[PDB]
């Protein structure tokens, strides 16, 4: 029907929840064109593989997602992160197909999750390398109440401060939309920049690299100068590393700067309003004080709570702190920090 | 016997020119060179002619380059007669020689010009081994080679391979360093055999350098995961010009998901936290924030040693903050001591001459 | 002594699930199959529900899949009495499996399902090895563990590797198959460790399988231009289920820059085209038109020997051609015997039994 | 000051003449804002060197590229095809130096050899890797009746047929221009789809491979289905070689046609009006007589002559064809098949 704008008060934002999608789910809006095409191909992606990726590891499903997540812990607003049905969708490698699978998806995680529960809303997984398509679909459903930021990924094949991607930026916040990007596989490229990692160990931190290499190109392409009304965030890939790198890069620009002469701005600076982070999984030092002390070195302003249900490495909303962990700072991320990106009027 | 010197860890030699191994050369691969109007592989790590390159005070020769001869970087580097020792790591790029046995060659011509024109001319320099990344059952008859002149105290390695370096593909080069009781060093620098980070070509070369901490993190956790520091357990792993304030946070998630996945790489008992602390070094220059105030006693906090950090002024380049200005970030002066002389004499067991 | 047989030179077992290598693997492996929920490397190279899968009049089980039993292969590629032996070649991507210890057991596990359900059912099949192409030294063990069953009859590569398989590093594996007596076959397909072209990723699946053609000119040239002809002289190379129109014009272009840059190689001194002529043969499924009226004849012209050409179904894919129609391009039957079996004899010495 | 149309009559086309270029001779087309960029960093591009490449082997010079090849052999339509100064122009990592220097580049051999000499014409340098820049420059100069053609790469980060370069497609032919790709190192990826090349022979020889996968993805994006109008041309790539990959396209689209069921025609027959190849460097089969018969099955209508001077493997205009080759198509590519390509008038 119609819904309310987001509101969030009293309670906790949860920036990364996936939902768990059925088989028959997608198909009332995947044109017989496209089904009889998954059918013959799949969704060939990036890889070598039929169905796996390099790297393997109310109703339907809306109460048991209300009940021991919604309910359980007091959130207020839980955004939905689908990477695609049973591998993220636009990645596949035909993106006439991507774009239909994001449309599908978009209209189902509209019709069927947000609308029955407005406490959840949606970030809408857009074909981030075929622009014209990433700009049609934020204006087909990026007006909705129902759509709160879209959605991108990790991995790309170019680094997303690239001018590939400024036709997405635009069109993103003329619709006054956050970006997300997620801890994600593929992209073109290898696991990290010197090769392909093995052990599971090297695999998981190794998601860690493609947002120190996402976070340097966002911010010295100049991107949020000619944006200066962009806000991004990623997603499931540790605050606590950014620090050290926003301080490497200042040193360097200190000696380095004037290979790039239009940088208005000091690096670190263009954190302020451009770069958030979610918590999860939430970094453990050996020292726990660390935790904090690093938080606010990144930015304590932006840093935003989320689960990561149904996921095994999911936190609990406050077994996830350390033993003092300031109440202040936690209360900024669990309320105030997500408010502020989404833009949830207080 | 003795007290551990004072050694410079990361000092450069610049090769004035792809002429200056034409001695070094068989009869064939020097024709080659004249004949191929002698391409140079100087790398773009240090742009010849950016602010990193060099200093303004820095000793410069005929060209107005720094650091083209010996005699210009002992100048400089023992002007104040702070320092004991350098090592010397000359980046000329051989490692991006496609041809193999180019590669191979050109690795070990360029070798000779450190050992006699470098190495000859003061005992006060100590240098790395370059070596053909591109072949390691060669690069480890490359450092087989070199393991008797014990002028060549380590194995020089770029941040940025063609595989990672705990691939078995290159084991040949942890057994060889071992075998000849030589830590192996990642330098800031690569082969550029594939894109630089997992995401596509950094634009500038000011994201590039700074970007290329990330590359490290994938080697230590191949390094680490693979086993080569239970095949090969006298490894030390030096880290030269690549920052290190980002390894605490990649630590901590490293022992937790080793924590998580143990049985996946079951020869990894102890936690790469302590792992990482007892073999693991890192060079000072540059000190990316930690030379300001308290900043350096922090990160030895959440690096949980004070064995790690081993001193640099990574002559001739210029950083945002000088060799010694580490010292305003402490106010332990038994850190300090570890950092100028103790954590090296664990890479090299140089102490005080006469 | 001996009449040579009519071989087919490339067929296909398909693995019904993971599942069917739970009995083959050690208990630490196997657990970790049931607990891992079962990730299925099934390729992208012939999708399941694809055209080029299989044949309308293909036996099928009980899932509605061709070649997932011998029963079912043997029913078909031997009903019509033509066939003496079949090569099979099961190409579950175990070699797409980054963790390198698991990739090891996983082959292992492979070859043991084919000898053990396909070959211990039908004395007329024989197979290739499959090898973890990720750690050359484990797959030449591979190698030597299966050179004792005589039923094993060449290496399986895939068409796209890490590195070129002219590389030192993967030596061990060319003097693992020299020692064993045994091809090398390279066949479509790959571990898609980087884009599948030097222009990126190809869109569709269609666009893949056709450029696939492009990967093995790199191959050969590598292959060749290392030196992998000098070293293992006794080398033999098919390739499977690739095309083979392109290569006359390729071989012409490999020769003539020999001639421009034989010092470069100096231990090349025959022809890459009587180098090519040979030591590598290629399947004729997909024919790629040399079907049609006068083509086969001619392409043999191209190519400049009539000891290339074997004989191959590519059973169960299915293709424009069949297996036989081969015969409409062609008005010598000398040459038709040529293909149908004195060439394959060069591989595998197999006569006509009784 | 004003130029004629190109005009062929009675005389030979080169497709392929790289103009030797002096130092002191860019500058007064560059902005002293990137004089000084170059002066502290250099071209960076996708190698790691200061440099080479990855592979490393009237007036000004108007006079000895008059006198020994337009003279030397009765050329009347030479096309200009300059790299760059002493590595191609829009590799380069920066991509607004990379403009600039195209810009350059057009601006140069524009004012210094085709309007001293119009027997010459030239290919435009444009970055084919940011499109809102190729249709700038396009729109800038490509009205021009001294540009014929754009100038692109073997090597390109994704491949031809994306519609990452479809901006760049309708800019060029809706200036009535043709575009050619000419053999290069870079773009991105690996010398082949399977790793580095090692010698010199699998380098040289490799280059025939990043042809073969541009035409592919040419033809089945339905690039030449949205662009009817758009002709485009292979350059230093060994046209022989293209006529079994066509071939084996055709068998392989006659089984899996279904996966792109929008390819209105069937592959080959986008052949017809829309790929031509250069000659050089001339194909040698062991029987000379088999060039022939590969040259019109690839097509005999799509194949222009070449020189490449001053290179090392350039070929005498006709010393390069074999003993009894057909004069009627000699002849063809000499002149008409030229002719037809960069769209002169009979
Ligand atoms: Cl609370
Ligand atoms: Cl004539
Ligand atoms: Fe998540
Ligand atoms: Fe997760
Ligand atoms: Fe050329
Ligand atoms: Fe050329
Ligand atoms: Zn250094
Ligand atoms: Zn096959």
């Amino acid at each position: 029907g119609t819904l309310p704008a987001p509101s969030v008060t009293t309670g906790i934002v949860d920036a990364d929840i996936h939902p768990v999608p059925q088989d028959g789910a997608l198909e009332p809006y995947l044109d017989d064109r496209w089904k009889k095409h998954i059918r013959e191909y799949g969704v060939r992606t990036t890889t070598g593989l039929q169905f796996i990726s390099e790297y393997p590891q109310p109703g339907s499903d809306r109460e048991l997602l209300r009940t021991q997540l919604l309910d359980k812990h007091n959130i207020q607003l839980g955004v939905l992160q689908c990477l695609a049905p049973g591998n993220p969708a636009g990645q596949a490698l035909n993106q006439e197909l991507a774009a239909a699978l994001c449309r599908a998806t978009n209209d189902w995680q509209l019709e069927h999750l947000v609308y029955p529960d407005p406490r959840m809303r949606a970030a809408i997984p857009v074909t981030f390398e075929t622009p014209d398509y990433a700009v049609a679909e934020i204006e087909r459903v990026g007006a909705d109440p129902g759509v709160v930021a879209v959605l991108g990924t990790s991995k790309t094949l170019e680094p997303l401060g690239s001018r590939k991607y400024w036709p997405i930026y635009e069109a993103s916040v003329a619709q006054n939309l956050p970006i997300q990007f997620h801890l994600s596989q593929g992209g073109g490229h290898a696991n990290t920049g010197t090769g392909w990692t093995s052990y599971h160990t090297e695999y998981h931190t190794g998601h860690v690299q493609s947002f120190q290499s996402q976070l340097l190109s966002l911010v010295l392409s100049g991107t949020f100068d000619r944006f200066p009304t962009l806000k991004v965030m990623f997603v499931e890939g540790n605050v606590a590393h950014f620090a050290p790198l926003i301080q490497r890069m200042d040193y360097t620009w200190e000696t380095l700067r004037g290979e790039l002469p239009d940088l208005q701005r000091k690096p670190s600076e263009y954190i302020r309003d451009h770069i958030w982070a979610s918590t999860q999984p939430i970094d453990e030092p050996e020292k726990p004080e660390h935790l904090a002390e690093l938080l606010e070195e990144f930015c304590g302003d932006n840093v935003v709570f989320a689960t990561d249900y149904p996921h095994f490495d999911f936190d609990d909303p406050e077994t996830a702190f350390p033993r003092s962990f300031p109440v202040d700072l936690r209360d900024k991320i669990l309320r105030g920090n997500g408010m502020r990106f989404f833009g949830v009027t207080n | 016997d003795g007290v551990p010197a004072v050694v410079d860890c990361d000092v450069h030699a610049v090769l004035p020119s792809p002429h200056s191994l034409i001695p070094y050369l068989d009869e064939y691969w020097a024709d080659q060179l004249v004949a191929q109007l002698a391409p140079t592989y100087e790398p773009n790590y240090h742009p010849r002619g950016s602010a990193i390159a060099q200093h303004s005070d820095a000793s410069v020769d005929e060209n107005g380059r720094a650091a083209t001869t010996a005699e210009n970087l002992v100048k400089d580097v023992f002007a104040d007669g702070f320092t004991d020792f350098a090592v010397v790591n000359c980046l000329y790029g051989v490692q991006q020689i496609h041809q193999p046995r180019r590669e191979m060659a050109h690795a070990r011509a360029l070798n000779h010009w450190i050992a006699n024109e470098w190495l000859d001319k003061d005992d006060r320099l100590r240098a790395s081994i370059v070596v053909p990344q591109g072949s390691p059952r060669a690069a480890a008859e490359e450092i087989d080679f070199w393991s008797g002149d014990k002028r060549f105290v380590q194995v020089l390695l770029l941040g940025q391979s063609e595989l990672l370096y705990g691939r078995e593909i290159n084991w040949p080069i942890w057994e060889a360093a071992e075998a000849a009781g030589l830590p192996v060093t990642l330098h800031i620098g690569g082969v550029f055999r594939q894109a630089p980070t997992s995401v596509g070509w950094p634009a500038s070369h000011l994201e590039w350098y700074v970007g290329q901490q990330s590359n490290i993190e994938a080697q230590l956790n191949s390094i680490i995961s693979e086993g080569i520091l239970q095949k090969f357990p006298k490894t030390k792993i030096l880290l030269s010009e690549l920052g290190f304030n980002w390894l605490p946070p990649f630590m901590w998630k490293f022992d937790k998901l080793w924590k998580s996945y143990r049985p996946d790489i079951p020869w990894v008992q102890e936690s790469p936290l302590e792992l990482i602390r007892e073999h693991v070094r890192v060079t000072t220059s540059p000190s990316d924030g930690a030379e300001e105030a308290g900043r350096l006693d922090s990160i030895v906090d959440r690096l949980g040693s004070d064995r790690m950090l081993v001193y640099s002024s990574d002559y001739p380049h210029k950083h945002h903050s000088g060799p010694r200005d580490i010292e305003n970030g402490t106010h332990s002066p038994e850190l300090l001591d570890r950092i100028y002389r103790r954590n090296a004499f664990d890479l090299y067991n140089l102490v005080v001459p006469s």
